[PDB]
Parts: C-alpha cells; structure tokens; sequence
C-alpha cells in the first residue's frame, strides 16, 4: 500500500512526508504514478518532521502534490548474471532495447560497501592484453584502473572493442559498459559496431546519455558496477568500461547543488572525493575473482590540477593517450608511447627484463624525437652515422608498435593477432640490439610478433 | 519546528498565568487554541499571507472560549511575529514548566506483562526518592521485553529488562 | 595445535563469569535527521561536547554541537541505516580510544576496533583521541638521532627524536616508500612505530602491510586504516586516534615514531565535514581553522624531559625521557609549494623533506631536493661521526644544481668549475639508493668519507654504483670489528680517520670493483 | 612462509571463536524465553526496585 | 599447512559442539539465576548442539 | 547564578537573570568536571543570555552548568615581579616554580594613549645585519615588522635581532609567544637561563597547541605588561612572535560569533581589532617601547587582507622572499621591498641613504632585464648591461650575512657587520671598485675586506 | 527558525495590554551590544541620521530602523553600554 503524499516539487527535488514511524531510510526507493506510468524516487535526505527530500529518476512534469508515494522497502535494485549479456538497461534495469523483457534469475542492491580489508588478493598480477603497446609501455594490473585519455577519430571505440573480445576470447571473462553522460550517437552506432562484429554477445550495455535527468546520469555508472560484481563473485575476470568519468563527477555537482549544500573547491560539490572513492573502490582484485576498469577521462580547460582530474587520477594505475599525430602516420592502434604511463613498470613487479625493455625503447624514440628536427631543419646530411642507425631502428620499434585486431579486419582484411607478452618482450629486445637490422623496416608494419616479422621480411 | 520558538511564548504565558493564579485557566485556554490550529480550514488560512492584524482578528472570533484581554492579547503577539503554529508546542513547554513548577513528574512503566498492584506503589515509592517529583506511574506493555520491566522517567531510563541484558551481553563477547 | 576448544570455552566462560548483571541508569535521546553524515538528536539533556553517543547496532556518533534544543553528531561509520526516531544513549565517554604496547602488530580502525581477523585486542585501557600537548616547560631539546635507511636524509636532513619532519612532494615520487622504508629501518634500534593511512586504496594499505610484514617489521607497527571509501567523520579524526597510542610511549618514558599518510586527505575530509555543517569557507574554500587541525595533532609529537615523566607515570618510570617523532606527509599539485595546506603544515613542523618530480624522472631516486628542503633542528640530532662528514654538503650540492643551470651553454672560471661539477655530479650519482635497501650510520660513514677525501674523479661514474657494492662487502669481510665499534656508538676520533683512510686505501689499492 | 601461517593460526582460531560465541547467546535467549513466564517474573521486577 | 588446518579446524570444531551447551546454560543462568533449565531443554539446545 | 545553554566550538552561551548580566569583556568561570574553565564575555544578546569565548579547552561542558560571576575583566601580574618567569594568558605561572609575587594586577583591556602623549625619536639604532639597516634603518622605540611566508627565515632574523640589541641594552624585555612552537619557546627559554640574562625578560605563551581561547587574547596580556614597564618610565623592548596568529584566531571564532564572512572568509571586523592591539604598542613622552613583530603572510600573497592592513601600522617593513632563500641567499630579504620611515637624508644622513637609492636603483635595473635574458639568453645584453647585470649579482651576494645563531645551520661563525663599515663595501661594489672579483666572493662574507680575502682562494 | 528580539519579559507587557500604552515616542532601551552596534527596542520617532543620546556623553546615529528594533553604531568606546540602559 502507498503510505506517503508528495508535498513539494521544485525541478528534480522531491519531498515526500510519510507516518512519524515508518520513514524511509536513506537511498531506499520509492514510487509514484506519474500520471500514466510509474516514476521511481531515490532518497537523499532525512529532513525532520516526518518528512524527506528524493532526487526523480525520470521527469518530474506532471507531479501535484498531494500525490500518493508508495515505500520500496529496498534500494534501486538491478537484474543481474549471465541473462544480462547483449542487452541494454538504462538504470533502473528495465531492457531499453526492443528486445523485450531479461529473464533474470536474482536482482540486487546497487549501494554496497567496498571488500573489506581481508578480502583482498594477497598478490599483484598482470592481466594479458594482447596489445604490444599496452602490454608492453603501460600493462594493466589485475584489478587496477586505466584512464584512457585520448580524443576522438584516434580509434578510442575500435581499442575498446579489441580489449572486449580478447577478454571475452583468450581469457574467460565478460565485460560491461556503463554509458555515463555521453551522446546518444555514439551509444548507438557504437551498439552497432560491436553487433557486426559478434562481441556484442559478450559484452553487457547500460547507458544514461546527455538527455536524462541527473538523477539517472549519476546512478548509472552503480548499476553497470553492480552487475560487474555479480560476474565477479562467480569467480570470473571482468572489465568495466565508464565511458566518462568526468560526467559521473558532473552529474554528482549538479545533484549537489540541487539539494543546496554549500560549494567547495571550484564550484564542485564538497563530497568530491567520497562520491569518487565509494566508486572506484569496488573496482578491486578480491580472492573470487577480480574487476579492471577502463575509463575514459576528460580533464576540464586542459588543467591537470582541476579539482576532478585532481581527485581521479589519485586512483588511477595506468594511463594511456591515444594521439593525432601517430594515428596521421598510419599506426594503429594510436597510443603514444612516450605520454603513456603504469605505476606497473617497476623491476619488482614486472621483472627487469620488461622493465628495461620498455625503458630502452622509450629512450630511443625520445632521441628521434629530437633528431627529427634537426632533420627537418639541416636536413639528413648532417647527422653522425651513429644518429643515421639511431634514426633507422626508431623507425623500426616505430612501426613494430602497430598491430592487427581480431576487430580491425573489416576495415584491412588482414587476420588480426594476439600477441603474447613474451613475444613483444623478445622483438623489441631483438630491434634494440641491431639483431633484424638486415631487413627493412616494412617488414615490421602491422606484422605481429616478430617470428613472423622476418617471415614477412623473406617475401617483399 | 517550533520547539526553539515557543520557549518565551511559554515562559511568557506562565510567568503570567502565575502572578494572577490563573494557570488552570491558561492551559485550557492554550489547549483550545492549538486545537483550532489544527483545524483543515485554518491552517489554510495560516499559511497564505494575510496582515497579521487582520489574521488574528479572524483568529479571535472563532475563539469564545479565551479570556478577555491576555488569551487575545497573546494571540495578538504571536501573529504579528507570525508565529500562531507555534501554539501545538507554547502548549507544550507550558505543561512542562507547570510540571517544574509543582514539582511533578510522570514516569513510563514499560512491562512483558502487567504488575502486582504493589509493584507500583513500591516502584512510585523508590522513584519519589531519585526525583523529589511527585510521580503517576501511567503503565505500558510490550511483550518484546520478554522479563524484567523498563522504566523512563523523561530522558532517564533505567532498563531492568532481560532483553535488555541479553543485548548487553552480546556485545561484552 | 592452537585451536583447542578448551581454551576458547574457557576464554569465553570468563566473560560469562565477570558479567554486571546489575542495571544500570543512562540518558537517552531520538534522532530527528539523517543528512550526507549528520545526526540531529533530541534530547540528550546531559551529552558533553566530544562525547561519544551510541546508536544501534555497535557504532558511535561524536557530538560537535550542543545548541539550545539539538545536538549535533557525526557518525563514524556506515550511516544509510539510521532512521528518524531511532533511540540513542550518552555514554559517560569523552572520545576514547585504546591502547597499550598490545596493539604492536595489529592492523586497527580509527576507533581501534580490530580490522584484521586476528580477534580481540589486548590493550592497557583508553585514552581520549583530543588531548593538548605537553607545555613548554616540559619539554626538551631534542638530541638523539633517528636513522632512517637513506644516504640522501641522513646526511643531508637529519631526524632527531622528538622532531616533525614534514614529507612534501608531488604524487608518485616517493613519499610513502620514504616512510616505509624509515619505519622498517626501527625495525631494531627499539622505537616503537605506527603508520595511519588516511584516504588511501585498501589494496595499497594490504600491500604495505605485505611488506611490513615481508621484511620483520609488522610485529613492532601499529597500523591505522581508514581508506577512501569509509566515511569523512572517519578519516578526519583518524590521525588523532594514531597520536593517542603514540602518546602512551611517550609518556612512559619509551620513544615512538608516526608516520600520517597524507595530511591533505585530512584535510579534505574535514573540510568536507565542514562544509555540511555550512561554516562559512575561506581561502581555497577551506575553513577558517584548518590549521588550527593540523596545530593541535602535530604539536603532540614532543620530547618531554624527565621530571614529566615521572610525575606523569606516578613516579614508576625514573630518568628516562620519552619522545614521538612524526612525518606527515604532504601531497601538492603541480610541484606548487605554495598552496594553502602545504603551506599550513610548513609553518607547523621542524623542517620540510622536498621530494622533485623532475629529479625523480630523471633516475635521482630519493629524489631529495637540496635547497628547498630543511632541517630546523639540524646537527643536534646527527651522529658525532655523521656532523663531521656531512660538512656543509646540503649547500654544496645546492649549489652544484645552479652552476649546472649556468654551465649549460658556457661558463667562467673553467678548471675550478670542472672539480667543483665533477664532485657534485658523482656524489649525486652516489647519493641515489634503492628501495628497501637501509643502510647503517657505519655503512653509510664510510661512503661518506669515500666521498669527501677523494677516491674520486679518478673511477667512472658508470662505476660509482658498483664501488659501492665491492667495498661494503670487502668491510664487510675484513674489518667487521671496526663496523661493529661505529654501530655501538656515534664514535669520531682521529684514530678512525685513520682506520678509515687505512681501509679505503687498501680498498682502492687491492680490489677490483 | 612462517609468519604467514602463524598469522592463519590466529585468524582460524577467532573465527571459530566468532561462530562459538553468538550461537552462545542465542541459546541463551531460547532457554530464557523457555523457563521465566512463571511468577520469576515477580523476582526480577522486585529486584532492580531495592537498588532502583 | 592451510590443508593441515582444515583438518585442525574440524577436528576441535566438533568437540566444541559439546560445549556450546555448556554456554548456553552458563549464560543464562547467570541472567536470570532462578531456573535448574535441565528438566525441560532437549527442544533448546540439541539444536544448539548441531549449528555448530 | 547563571547556567551554560549553547556549547558551540569554543563560544560557550550563559543566561544570567535579567538584572545580573554581566558586561562586556567581564570573565566568567565554570568547573569544567575536575578543571575550572573561566569564560570572557564578548557580546550580550537580547534577554538575558551572553556570548563567551572559552580560555581553555571546551571539551566537556554540559548544558545547564552553573557559571560565576566575576566582576571585573582579565586580570594579570604586571610590574618587577614578573620578570624572568613564563606566564598564561591568564597571568598564571606556568614554570614549575611558585607564586609570582606581584603587588599589583592589570586588566588586559585598555585604551591607547592619547594623541597628545606620543613622542618621536629620529635616534638610529644599529644592528649589526646588512641588508636590515642599510635598507631598512629603524630607529629607537618604533615597530619594525617582519613580513614573509613559511621557512623564509623570519624567526631566525628575530633571534638575530635579540641577541644584537637586547643583551646590549639596559632596560627591561618582553618576549610575547602568540600561536608558535612550543619546542621554539623551550629552546628560547634554556637559551637565557644558560646566560643569565632570563632575569631582565618577561615571557608569555599562548603557543599553538592551545585552544583559539588563549591564542586570541595572549597578545594583549604581553602588551599590558610591556605598558607597565613603559609607564614607569623605562624603556623597553617587546617582541612579538607571530602575530598574525592573533587575527586567525579571531577569524576561527568569528563565524560563530555569528557575523557575516568579509573579503576571503576574514572577520568583518579585522582592521579594528588589528588597529586596537597595534595602537597601544607605542612609544610616549613618559617612556618608550621599541618592537620587532614576525608577520606571516598566508600562502606567500602579500595582497591577503590581513598582511595587507599591518603595512599601515608599521615604521620599518622587512619583506622576506622565498624565491631568495632558495638560492641560498640568508637573511632572504627582498632589497626592492624593505623600507623604512627613517631612510630620508635628513634623518640618515646623504652619503648612506644615496647608497640605499644607487643599491635600489641596479637591482631594479637588473630586475627589467630578466624576461629579455630569460628568453634571449645573456648575450643579447648591451656591453654596459652586462655590467649591470654582474654589479647586481655581486650586491646580491653582499646583502648575504652568516648569523650568530645560524651556526647550527652552516658551522660557519657568525659576523657582526658595523654600519660605517657596510656603507663603504656597497659604495665599493657600485662604483666598480670590486670589479673583478668572482660573485662568490661576496657569498657570506662580513665586510668587504673579508670578501677580497676570500677571492684569494677562490 | 529564529527569535527577533521577542523574549519573555517583553511578551509579559504585551500580553497584560497588547494596545502598547503611548510610551514616550522619545526614548527606547537597550536590548543588545556588540563590536560596536546595538539594538535600540521603542524609538518609535527615530528617525534615519538621527543621532541618540546614552548614558555618560555618548551618542550613536540611528542607521537601520526596522519593525521593532533600531539599530545604531555606537561613535566612541562602546564597551560600557550594557542592554537595560
Ligand atoms: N629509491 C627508489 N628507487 C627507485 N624507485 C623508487 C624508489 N623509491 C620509490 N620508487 C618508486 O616510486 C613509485 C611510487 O612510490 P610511492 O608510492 O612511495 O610514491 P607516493 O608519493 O607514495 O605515491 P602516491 O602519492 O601515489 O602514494 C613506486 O612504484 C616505487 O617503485
Ligand atoms: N586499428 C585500426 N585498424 C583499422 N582502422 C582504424 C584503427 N583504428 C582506427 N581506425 C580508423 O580510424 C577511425 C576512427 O574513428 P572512430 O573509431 O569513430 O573514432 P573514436 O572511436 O575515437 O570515436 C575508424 O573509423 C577507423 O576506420
Ligand atoms: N641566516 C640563516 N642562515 C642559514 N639558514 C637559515 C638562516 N635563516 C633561516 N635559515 C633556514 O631557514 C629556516 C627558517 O627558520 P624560521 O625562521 O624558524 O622559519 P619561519 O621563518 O617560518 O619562522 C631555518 O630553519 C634555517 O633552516
Ligand atoms: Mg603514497
Ligand atoms: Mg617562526
């Protein structure tokens, strides 16, 4: 039965007064009739006197006062489990597909805490992109976080969708992709890339998009999180994909200052960095199993001090840029190896060999970095012929950076390849040390692994 | 809430219902017009902006039942401040501070099931000893507090139940 | 073998046994409001500001305000589940926290609830979180050395017992491995130390508690934990609650060290606190006393002299001085020193430990920035032998890091820069140190020294890294006893300048490297 | 490797001790609501009042 | 080792079981001292007996 | 008579019968638990109530405490009797030692004196720093202040000043410790006592570990004594170690006080409360007191209103620089922002205030050129810029000096620099009589002839 | 919610006669003081600029005339003034 009326409603701000004795607690959930359909309310506040203050998930148009409210006795819950794959949901878990209903056998709460402190791994590994850039300039701790931070038309898309199916295929694991705050073009002809490449069966969609209240702007990236961890707790290996952060924090400020608590820093809420932490803090390797996340950020007026890239890349383990430049030179896919960073590459946890390796190569492709521009400027000519052979193989650890994807054949028709770590460990130590100086540097272009880079060399 | 409001109200209204020996008059009178208060039509009539002159007024004549001069003269007040939702809780704070001022006290008696006869006097006995209040015993029951009996004197209480010492235990462990 | 069932009914039937059946009479409340972590209670006529009031299910709520008609609260912990009209009680209990030296080893929450699963704590009674420091006629002037495992601080920036030592720096540079590697150096030289990690990623927190444990050290930590999910009221008083078992060596005439990760998370959650409390924000919208925060938890970080001891500890303890060293650690954006809160905490402590994001790129790794960096006790705290060879080598350096700003494109007085940059470049290249690799004062002394006296600007500076390793462990094979003499004590005569040059010489002469 | 079991010595025994200690209690609470709906009930209420 | 607590674990969680009943009656006894509880408490604390 | 209704931070609220309510700045006390806590009264709202500061720690107190009436202010030992002991704000002796034996009691609120009794000293006082008295010559019995941010050096320079002036002066001292270490005050302490010359100062410490309560109000109960020994005709010195704590602690309160946020969050009332502390710390025909104040400027912006409005009520201003200190340069003092009200031809005479203005005029000079040899690199300098630019990295080295107390810094002894002596090295060095030494010949150097002998060895 | 100067021994006057007795429109009381401002209850011929007069030599300048309450700056040490005057 409905216990509640409404009694005020002042944009997505709604009060609702219950019984003296059966108040809602906090983030329980409640519901009206909305006129012809159902609008569901999250619980902010506990204002005295029976009363309470909810934010609308949906538009609040059409609400009188006085209207009945009826008590969920529970929070937001979300269908969850192996029925999820290939759908999409907006937040509340209903399917925003046409596909019809989800045949869910267990929902669950979006609000839980954290693992607690023993549940942890006990270890620190590696999970196994299969990209040489990344496995190699910036691997991915096991249940770490990754921003991504590139801009458009450099192939953001295409590398998620690659890191999707080696997941899904070379591992057992499945991934989710949590929409925050992003233009609904994209959702969908990102829906229908990922169909006419056969990932989409291994891959779960929730999205909140520019257009939706904040209220469903800001839970949405609970609700993918959530069923993230239901595949987690069967034992499995996850990745979550948030395709903007930045939002997630903006869609907590505008809340914020929907319900009128005082601003902070620069204009943002001062939950800052606790609505961030709750978050990113069930992003983590328990003994089941683990979650990576993958997350697109956006740093605001290009200020790496602003408050919000300030709070998010104190949870970050890695970080890759995706530039122009690289992607102009025909390399895919596009990461820089120079910007791109893990707090990963350190002998003790990634051994000496790798470590020093990816040291090398960096070293070498920041002095052609320069001599290119004395090329550019005294041209060839003046260079030492110790330069000359620089040059020659940073053109050549240059190119054996690109890779074909499993998911780029429709565009290059060649097979895409996986490529082991030790592989990418062993080709670069080979280029770096003049070994295959004998054979021309299109001989490393979009190969794959190296023993099969002097096959290619044997037939030009 | 009202409750930071009415406290001069109330202390007003006693300080006077003292001098004149009237505080069995007042409390009535105060207790009539936080009745009408709550009444649909007035309440809806409290709220939309009206000269406070002109709001009591329309107060006033549907009161008979208060006194000449100070039941009015303090309607008067408290709608110029705007306060006449205040009375449910100047109410209020006038019985408590009666009660301070005749030294009495009223106690809860919280029990599985209901007591000997004796088991009051004896617990009115013991409580006139901590409170120099004179006390009724006004008695409850609650069968979660399955043995024992709770008592709540005010914000004291002092919990003899058996659930209570089961989830006092439980934690010592 | 331990987990005989006898014992544990036994541990249990203790507790049935001194059980106060006895009611007992308290003061009780309703809470009227619930709000992003904020209680409104009715009632509690006898609450005390700083008290502790107790809701349902086993957590507590710290009184803040006591206005006219409501108390105003902070839950310290998960709050969804409290409603409006649940039923509080006021404990007796200003904020209060265990202690004892059973704690050492145990990972521990704010309000020292366990957090492992090791069970219950052994503790020596409580002690209140908010206390005010030792006057200044009870303290003392600090005097002994506290050896971290580091050329680079040893040298350069000692720490003295009794001292604060700010840690201030970019993100990822260093800092917490600076930290861990001190508390792993008192591993044995009988400071007792503790480490509270405010804001930090659980998984971090599990890992240095990995290696504390890796390298003997856990059984003599305390380890406070409240990481970035848990509530602000948490994190804010969660250094306090690592100052209050600090304090029980000090006063006992023992020493301790603590180490507070990131100040800068405390004061963010405070000013989170504060602004939901709606005072009024300042500069960089923190609040007006967002010193005064960090003023009274530093400042309990002392020596104090004997006599406090002794009156303190009821005359038990007698002679002995105690101390509580302190190394809060500082996080600034952008390498910019000059923010509100770094500056704060400048103006607080003896001495700032300035750690470059640009020498940290560049491989100098302590990336210890000589010339920001102080140390405002100075050569009080040092070793007789290490305030010898140190000279005035801080200056020496920071020195060396502007004829290098100037030498780049040309430069006057050639031959005489040549040796002064030839000096500066390997003793920097000499100063770098590994991760978790300590050091001791003799081990240290004698590098020094190879340093200073020449037996230098001969071998190459590719060299430098591998001269070191040959000649600690040719010390240590033939002239160990003399080693074992400068450990015992500081030690500086001119009979162990002779014994030095005499080693070194045999050194450079005989051996490889 | 020592350490780390000693520290697993220590946890499985709490844990044990945890499971020990409610189900405790909570038969505590059955043999109590099992054995005091007699006049016991007149003892406790008259107890507390001598010390009330 | 972690296999050997297994069996460790086992091995006193069994016998524990005869000594939650032991508990219970302590327990409650000392919370209400007016009950022998031995002459009705099969129902009670064979169940206790088995959770364990 | 009276019971405690609010407790909020420190400002505690008493209600008191309409009749009895005490005035303002009178001093109530309540027994705290097992402590007696004495409250200051600071307005008196509507009814009966009162609003309180807390001179101690707030923690503790209930609703509904019964609170006494004392009826007369703040009061403090003052005289001869006080002298070489440490005092609480409330005039307690907080040494171990026993009673202080005063014969008389003052109360720490007072007005300023009269425009009519100010007098006027252009008597130079000589300390033996450089840059301080070349720059910023100041003359007995007027303020000097010490301006800077965090780790510049500003408390060492008062150390400094210490011991150049008050162990070579008759008179009384007065040491006021608002809102800094205690471990300073300790150090400071057994500084004297380990010469003897404790029994000429008076100390007072409000030091940071003490509740806003104490730190607030320790400044003024320093003056009050510094006015008795000014009163009876003496003449003193009185230093104050930070004062800028006595505005953050009012700041700390204000908001509770419930008064509208100012500029960047200060007290409405800033300028006045500054204004009624710094007015009565004055020189008078009757006696004189002569004062260094460390002035900490808040994240190194001198434009923040609370350095911003103690530049008017001071005679010689040192701004120290940390951009200085970072180049090793001790005592960092920024040359083209230290002034003085004495450096006039008149007062200072022609040949040291044209040595002042000719340091000022390169340095300045010298500070146009830098974006151009930022960019352009040095070459690009005119041949008679380059000299320029040479001159004022000498003189910048010149105003370096090694400190007395500053050994346990460097090891190197400290200098004593006479001002006959510092006029000529500066009239040296521009006039190019120097010109062809190295620059680090003039790094921590005393006189000019000390830095020809360093040249000798490079 | 909050008080405006409505307070319990005020209150008691209004309600023994609520149709105020024609005080003296020439004189007020005190009811406040602090950091130099106070809180003038009566004055109902204040006008703005005026100037009021206090006890000793003393003079404040009615700025803010409100419902009940003048509020006026005290010029010269306003320490003394306490509320009843
Ligand atoms: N002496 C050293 N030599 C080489 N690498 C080091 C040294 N000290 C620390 N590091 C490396 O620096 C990295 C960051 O160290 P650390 O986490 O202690 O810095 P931090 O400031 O605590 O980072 P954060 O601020 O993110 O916690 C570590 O991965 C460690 O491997
Ligand atoms: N690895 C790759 N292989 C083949 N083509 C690529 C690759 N990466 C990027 N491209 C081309 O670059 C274009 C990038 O466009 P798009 O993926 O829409 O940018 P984004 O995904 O960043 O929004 C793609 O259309 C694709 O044709
Ligand atoms: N004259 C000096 N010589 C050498 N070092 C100095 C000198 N003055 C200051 N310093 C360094 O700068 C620090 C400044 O100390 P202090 O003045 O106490 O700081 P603050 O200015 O914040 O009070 C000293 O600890 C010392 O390390
Ligand atoms: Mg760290
Ligand atoms: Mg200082």
């Amino acid at each position: 039965m409905a216990t509640g009326k409404i009694v005020q409603v002042i944009g997505a701000v709604v009060d609702v007064e219950f019984p003296q004795d059966a108040v809602p607690r906090v983030y329980d959930a409640l519901e009206v009739q909305n006129g012809n359909e159902r609008l569901v309310l999250e619980v902010q506040q506990q204002l005295g006197g029976g009363i309470v203050r909810t934010i609308a998930m949906g538009s609040s148009d059409g609400l009188r006062r006085g209207l009945d409210v009826k008590d969920l006795e529970h929070p937001i819950e979300v269908p969850v489990g192996k029925a999820t794959l290939g759908r999409i949901m907006n937040v509340l878990g209903e399917p925003v597909d046409m596909k019809g209903e989800i045949g869910e056998e267990e929902r669950w709460a979006i609000h839980r805490a954290a693992p607690s402190y023993e549940e942890l791994s006990n270890s620190q590994e590696l999970l196994e992109t299969g990209i040489k850039v990344i496995d190699l300039m910036a691997p991915f701790a096991k249940g770490g976080k990754v921003g991504l931070f590139g801009g458009a038309g450099v192939g953001k898309t295409v590398n998620m969708m690659e890191l999707i199916r080696n997941i899904a295929i070379e591992h057992s694991g499945y991934s989710v992709f949590a929409g925050v705050g992003e233009r609904t073009r994209e959702g969908n002809d990102f829906y229908h890339e990922m169909t006419d490449s056969n990932v989409i069966d291994k891959v779960s969609l929730v999205y909140g998009q520019m257009n939706e209240p904040p209220g469903n702007r800001l839970r949405v990236a609970l609700t993918g999180l959530t069923m993230a961890e239901k595949f987690r707790d069967e034992g499995r290996d996850v990745l979550l994909f948030v395709d903007n952060i930045y939002r997630y924090t903006l869609a907590g400020t505008e809340v914020s200052a929907l319900l009128g608590r005082m601003p902070s820093a620069v204009g943002y809420q001062p939950t800052l960095a606790e609505e961030m932490g709750v978050l990113q803090e069930r992003i983590t390797s328990t003994k089941t199993g683990s979650i990576t996340s993958v997350q697109a950020v956006y740093v605001p007026a290009d200020d790496l001090t602003d408050p919000s890239p300030a709070t998010t890349f104190a949870h970050l383990d890695a970080t890759v840029v995706l530039s122009r430049q690289i992607a102009s030179l025909g390399i895919y896919p596009a990461v820089d190896p120079l910007d791109s960073t893990s707090r990963q590459l350190d002998p003790l946890v990634v051994g000496q060999e790798h470590y020093d390796t990816a040291r090398g190569v960096q070293s070498i492709l920041q002095r052609y970095q320069e001599l290119k521009d004395i090329i550019a400027i005294l041209g060839m000519d003046e260079l030492s012929e110790e330069d000359k052979l620089v040059v020659a193989r940073a053109r050549k650890i240059q190119r054996f950076l690109s890779q074909p994807f499993f998911v780029a054949e429709v565009f290059t028709g060649s097979p895409g390849k996986y490529v082991s770590l030790k592989d990418t460990i062993r080709g670069f130590k080979g280029i770096m040390e003049g070994e295959y100086d004998h054979l021309p540097e299109q001989a490393f272009y979009m190969v794959g692994s190296i023993e099969e880079a002097v096959e290619k060399a044997k037939k030009l | 809430e009202f409750i930071t409001v009415a406290r001069p109200y109330a202390k007003a209204a006693f300080d006077f219902a003292v001098e004149h020996q009237s505080v069995e008059r007042w409390q009535d009178m105060l207790a009539f017009a936080a009745e009408v208060t709550k009444n649909e039509q007035m309440a809806e009539l409290l709220s939309g902006a009206l000269a406070p002159e002109t709001l009591a007024e329309s107060f006033i004549a549907v009161a008979g039942e208060q006194l000449d001069e100070n039941g009015q003269n303090l309607i008067r007040v408290m709608a110029e401040n705007g306060r006449l939702n205040a009375l449910p809780d100047v109410l209020e704070q006038f019985i408590h501070l009666r009660a301070v001022s005749e030294a009495t006290a009223e106690v809860d008696v919280i029990s599985a099931a209901a007591l000997s006869e004796q088991q009051l006097a004896k617990i009115s006995a013991a409580m006139e000893k901590r409170l120099s209040r004179k006390v009724k015993l006004n008695a409850k029951i609650d069968k979660s507090v399955m043995a024992g009996v709770i008592i709540r004197a005010g914000d004291m209480v002092i919990d003899g139940s058996v659930r209570g010492r089961l989830e006092r235990l439980a934690d010592v462990l | 073998m331990q987990l005989n069932s006898t014992e544990i009914s036994e541990l249990i039937k203790q507790r049935i046994a001194q059980f106060n059946v006895v009611s007992e009479a308290h003061n009780e409340g309703t809470i009227v409001s619930v709000s992003d972590g904020v209680i409104r209670i009715h009632g509690l006529a006898d609450c005390m500001q700083g008290e502790m009031i107790s809701l349902p299910g086993n957590r507590y709520a710290i009184a803040l305000n006591l206005e006219r008609d409501s108390v105003g609260a902070v839950v310290m912990g998960p709050y969804a589940d409290l409603a409006e009209g649940m039923k509080v009680k006021c404990t007796g209990r200003i904020l209060e926290v265990p202690v004892g030296r059973g704690l050492l080893g145990r990972v521990v929450n704010t309000l020292g609830a366990p957090i492992d699963g090791k069970g219950p704590l052994d503790h020596d009674g409580f002690s209140a979180v908010e206390a005010i420091a030792p006057g200044v006629i009870e303290r003392q002037s600090v005097d002994q050395p506290v050896q971290t495992g580091y050329k680079a601080v040893d040298s350069m920036i000692p720490i003295g017992r009794g001292q604060r030592e700010l840690i201030i720096g970019d993100r990822q540079t260093g800092k917490t491995a600076l930290a861990i590697d001190a508390i792993i150096n008192q591993r044995d030289s009988g400071i007792k130390c503790i480490y509270v990690a405010i804001g930090q990623k659980a998984s971090t927190i599990s890992n240095v508690v990995r290696k504390l444990e890796e390298h003997g050290a856990l059984a003599n930590t305390i380890v406070v934990v409240a990481t970035a999910s848990e509530s602000a009221a948490l994190q804010y008083l969660a250094p306090y609650a690592g100052c209050a078992m600090g304090e029980y060596f000090r006063d006992r005439g023992e020493d301790a060290l603590i180490i507070y990760d990131d100040l800068s998370k405390q004061a963010v959650a405070y000013r989170q606190i504060s602004l939901l409390l709606r005072r009024p924000p300042g500069r960089e919208a923190f609040p007006g006393d967002v010193f005064y925060l960090h003023s009274r938890l530093l400042e309990r970080a002392a020596r104090v002299n004997a006599e406090y001891v002794e009156a303190f500890t009821k005359g038990e303890v007698k002679g002995k001085t105690g101390s509580l060293t302190a190394l809060p650690i500082i996080e600034t954006q952008a390498g910019d020193v000059s923010a509100f809160v770094p500056t704060n905490v400048i103006s607080i402590t003896d001495g700032q430990i300035f750690l470059e994001t640009n020498l940290f790129n560049a491989g100098i790794r302590p990336a210890v920035n000589p010339g920001i960096s102080v140390s405002r006790v100075g050569g009080a705290a040092q070793t007789k032998i290490m305030k010898k060879l140190s000279g005035g080598i801080r200056t020496a350096l920071a020195q060396y890091r502007e004829l290098a700003a100037f030498s780049q494109f040309a430069s006057d007085l050639d031959d005489a820069t040549r040796k002064q940059l030839d000096h500066g470049q390997k003793v920097t290249e000499l100063l770098k140190q590994k991760q978790y690799a300590p050091m001791s004062v003799a081990q240290q002394s004698l590098v020094l020294f190879a340093a200073e006296r020449g037996y230098l600007a001969d071998v190459e500076l590719s060299k430098i890294g591998s001269f070191e390793a040959a000649l600690l462990a040719y010390v240590d094979r033939d002239h160990a006893p003399l080693m074992q003499e400068i450990n015992q004590t500081g030690g500086y005569n001119d009979e162990i300048e002779g014994k030095l040059k005499g080693i070194l010489d045999s050194f450079k002469a005989t051996q490889s490297w | 490797a020592q350490a780390e079991i000693e520290a697993e010595r220590k946890r499985a025994r709490e844990e044990l001790r945890k499971q020990v200690a409610i189900l405790a209690v909570a038969g505590a609470e059955k043999i109590i609501e099992r054995s005091v709906d007699e006049a016991a009930n007149s003892d406790i209420v008259d107890k507390l009042v001598a010390e009330l």
